[PDB]
């Protein structure tokens, strides 16, 4: 029942820039907290932001490593999530994983499949 | 930046052997409203993560009850008691408690040869 599917990855050469966007059904979206998670190849999950539910305004909460050049949004009318990448270089080259929390206490208790982000000319 | 220690990095294992990985956490890991956002996660070659333990101890709806999760203060423990070949992969241990939310480096759980 509970879907989420990520889109807009890409090839793209350093200093440019793309939108991800991540489609969900299944659950009252504007209820729960989402999230943006990438793993570069070799590499150890990252989280990069976050943004939580109406009950909590909507809050954001981003890693200082992508904080001013990546910024998180969400359509509630639409339940899709996005993210504004910018500035793009090596270290943004990685699979990209929208995940939404869980009520009793859980960050990422559902994970999309993720899409491919490649940076370098 | 709270910093998550994993290990072992290797934990080569023969299946139906029990098994356990460690996490260390650089400061208290304890929310303000009273709560330890301490989860586990799994990621299986090709997959995407899922979740396995929550608030450090509350095995998710789903997961095998193999796994269960523990700790206090800064050490916390993931334990397999049963290693199925359909546990092999890599372990995150993860805080969602302090800002920046931090991953642990991971602990691969193989095929002893
Ligand atoms: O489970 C119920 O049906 C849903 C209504 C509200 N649940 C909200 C959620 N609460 C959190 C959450 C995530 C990390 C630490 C503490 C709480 O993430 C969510 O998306």
């Amino acid at each position: 029942e509970v879907k989420l599917v990520e889109s807009g990855g890409g090839l793209v050469q350093p200093g440019g820039s793309l939108r991800l966007s991540c489609a969900t059904s299944g659950f009252t979206f504007t209820n729960y907290y989402m999230n943006w998670v990438r793993q570069p190849p070799g590499k150890a999950l990252e989280w990069l932001v976050s943004i939580r539910n109406k009950a909590n305004g909507y809050t954001t909460d981003y890693s200082a490593s992508v904080k001013g050049r990546f910024t998180i949004s969400r359509d509630n009318s639409q339940s899709i999530l996005y993210l504004e990448m910018n500035n793009l270089r090596a270290e943004d080259s990685a699979t990209y994983y929208c995940a939404r929390g869980y009520g009793y206490g859980a960050w990422f208790a559902y994970w999309g499949q993720g899409t491919l982000v490649t940076v370098s000319a | 930046q709270v910093l998550m220690t994993q290990t072992p990095l290797s934990l080569p294992v023969s299946l139906g052997d029990q098994a356990s990985i460690s996490c260390r956490s650089s400061q208290s890991i304890v929310h303000s409203n009273g709560n330890t956002y301490l989860e586990w996660y799994l990621q299986k070659p090709g997959q995407s993560p899922k979740l396995l333990i929550y608030k450090v101890s509350n095995r998710f709806s789903g997961v095998p009850d193999r796994f269960s999760g523990s700790g206090s203060g800064t050490d916390f423990t993931l334990k397999i008691s049963r290693v199925e070949a359909e546990d092999l992969g890599v372990y995150y241990c993860f805080q969602g408690s302090h800002v920046p939310y931090t991953f642990g480096g991971g602990t691969k759980l193989e095929i002893k040869r």
